[PDB]
């Protein structure tokens, strides 16, 4: 249990066993104490299983991210040095094409058609106060409960795993090139729900036989639990993906 | 939640090993996190020969045809019964060659029981049965979360937005103009939802935006889709007789 | 620059003098087959040229035009490499 | 502040010239492993001194910076604290 | 043109159309996706003969 981290120390090549409290809380700053109530977990649990296969009915894809790349990308902001605000009009504002360079970070602000103030644009510089190394797997491993808890059942343990600083995207966008396939994210289905077979093609260096046989079969890895020793088998996941029920 | 005797029973017979797919977890070293899916990928056409069952169920019918290979292993209501190697799992992250054998694991849920024996006609029955006068989502919530999830140009500046703040509460409470300024953007530009796919963030949202900066018809969507959710934890509270800790 | 009953008179020498106005209003004033396509075709890198000497004297006042797509990438290591729609830089 | 085809020759004398528009630029400009990762290293290190050297010179001409969240206490007996939501501070 | 209406919704999309023009075009795209996603469900999976 490690807790927040700077641009001291942030070592992203890390790969010991150690997970980020994002600025333990708000307040105390004190050893080793949780800061949300136990029904946080069981609503998120509620929203991820019950909720998201309704509406995306097998399409999301847990998504492993590249948090070298990301931070290197949200530093390089281009700013000039104005009093007061004027507008997007005047040719000052980040947003006017004159001061937009190539590769910045404005030009992803403009690639989307939003409109944000040279303010809300610097607030970024937040961020590197508490900073993200990577997003890894976990693996747990429980045995029955007191329900099925025959001596013959005792060491019929369950195997299930979930990704720490991760990322589920919604949908791929595979037929764009304003960016990098492979950029940001990288694919890690953790779960057979949330398993598409689009987003394999965002990993660099994708087999020719692989992908075409991706799309019968959840390409959950083996090192993340597979569909017999988990607690979330696969007719749950085909149910949500080939019925139609009003959402 | 008595299966002593049916693995003694079923043993007897010396294997049928047709794949290991489905049935053998391994653990990785703490080696790259990034890399062991492509060690994995590059390894996964060598663990599949042939089809791995469970990935495509037989049929509706055909589960009950007199010569079928499935059969043999569906009997009883509360287990699965496959084939698997003959390790301790987990093991090596290269998968072994060793003669199989028969293990057995409980169905902890109902819905894990096969499509062939509890068709997806009779689920949407029994959920339209606990639907009624409980809590709805009006179309017009609806329509904008589907909407989200189904767009194909969703802008990527809200997932590197999501992947920086990664769920903190000091990064929110910093950042909410910004996040103010996209979702008023993103409603304004096509009628939609956004960081929906993120759970923290759509509760931070209605806690801390609320009745402010969003507008009346947008902060709608984001307060119905918590309170389904806590309809939905609401429900569990009514099918548990008050007993004991047990 | 030319007469139009004559094809055998257009070349790059009289092109080369302006913009496709004059070659059209040229050509409006007018009163075997391999003469008339020799003569289409330089007619036809004329009138590129006057375009592009046209696109010259107007981008003469314009913005910079930076480079649409994004992965063409040499230092990559550094930056990471995005495109830029040109879905409007006037002025 | 540096050439580009050659990684071994940033570090923290060059990169505290100026902006990240410098940095930007000079990658822009371009024409084992271990050389190139410690210079993406030193050149994460350096964008990172100017995006707030940056935000320095224009938070000259800001407000000031309220404590976002309440319940951190030493007076407490006398008031009961309560942050301020940072909804809009702009100037 | 079929290449013309999918750089539409690729590129343009979200941006300079309307917030109504927009939706013409993206359901003329899912209803092809849905169309081949049709004759993903009326083949039994099997090996490539």
């Amino acid at each position: 249990h490690i807790l927040w981290v700077e641009m001291a120390q942030v070592n992203f090549r890390n790969v010991g066993g150690g997970l980020v409290h994002n600025r333990p809380v708000r307040n105390e700053n004190q050893p080793l104490h949780p800061h949300h109530d136990a029904e946080w977990s069981v609503l998120s649990k509620i929203y991820y299983y019950a909720v998201v296969p309704a509406f995306s009915r097998g399409n999301c894809c847990t998504m492993g991210v590249r948090y070298d790349r990301v931070y290197q990308l949200v530093q390089t902001m281009v700013v000039p040095e104005t009093d007061e605000e004027v507008g997007t009009d005047d040719p000052r504002h980040p947003l006017h094409p004159r001061n937009l360079v190539p590769n910045s970070l404005n030009v992803l602000f403009h690639n989307a058609c939003v409109a944000v103030d040279a303010d809300a644009m610097l607030i970024l510089q937040e961020t590197v106060t508490n900073m993200a190394e990577r997003t890894t797997p976990l693996l747990a491993s429980v045995a029955p409960d007191a329900g099925m808890a025959t001596v013959a059942t005792r060491d019929m343990r369950t195997h299930d795993g979930s990704l720490h600083h991760g990322l589920l995207m919604m949908a791929y966008q595979p037929n764009d090139a304003t960016l990098l396939e492979g950029a940001f994210f990288y694919p890690a289905p953790v779960n057979a729900l949330f398993a598409c077979a689009d987003h394999l093609g965002a990993m660099r260096d994708v087999g020719a036989e692989v992908r075409a046989a991706a799309q019968h079969v959840p390409c959950v890895p083996h090192f993340l639990g597979a569909n017999y020793y988990a607690t979330v088998r696969q007719p749950v996941a085909q149910h949500a993906a080939q019925s139609r029920a009003d959402e | 939640l008595d299966v002593d005797a049916t693995l003694a029973a079923l043993r007897q017979e010396p294997a049928e090993v047709q794949c290991a797919f489905g049935a053998y977890v391994a653990d990785a070293r703490p080696d790259a996190l990034v890399g062991l899916m492509q060690r994995f990928l590059e390894e996964w056409p060598g663990m599949m020969p042939v089809r791995p069952r469970w990935a495509a169920p037989a049929a509706a019918d055909q589960l009950l045809a007199p010569g079928n290979a499935d059969l043999r292993l569906e009997l009883h209501p509360a287990f699965d019964f496959f084939v698997a190697p003959e390790v301790d799992v987990p093991g090596p992250f290269a998968v072994p060659q060793v003669m199989g054998q028969v293990r057995a694991m409980p169905r902890i849920i109902n819905g894990n029981i096969p499509l062939a024996l509890c068709p997806v006609d009779f689920r949407d029955a029994r959920g339209f049965e606990l639907s009624v006068d409980r809590h709805r989502l009006a179309p017009a919530t609806v329509a904008a979360v589907r909407g989200a999830f189904r767009d194909a140009n969703y802008p990527m500046v809200f997932y590197i937005i999501e992947a920086v703040i990664h769920g903190s509460e000091r990064t929110f409470c910093a950042l909410a103009r910004l996040v103010a300024q996209c979702i008023q953007s993103y409603w304004r530009n096509t009628h939609n939802a956004a960081f929906v796919n993120n759970f923290y963030m759509v509760m931070y949202i209605n806690t801390y935006l609320g009745n402010g900066e969003l507008p009346e018809d947008c902060a709608a969507v984001y307060k119905d889709l918590l309170e389904h959710v806590h309809a939905l934890r609401r429900l569990i509270g009514e099918f548990t007789l008050p007993g004991d800790p047990l | 620059s030319f007469d139009p009953n004559n094809p055998r008179t257009i070349t790059a020498q009289t092109l080369e003098g302006a913009l496709p106005v004059d070659i059209l209003l040229r050509l409006n004033r007018a009163t075997a087959h391999a003469i008339v396509e020799d003569a289409r075709r330089t007619l036809f890198i004329g009138t590129s040229l006057a375009l592009v000497n046209l696109r010259r004297a107007h981008d003469k006042h314009l913005v910079e035009r930076q480079p649409m797509f994004a992965t063409s990438d040499y230092s990559s290591w550094a930056r990471p490499t995005v495109g830029l729609k040109r879905t409007f830089c006037p002025r």
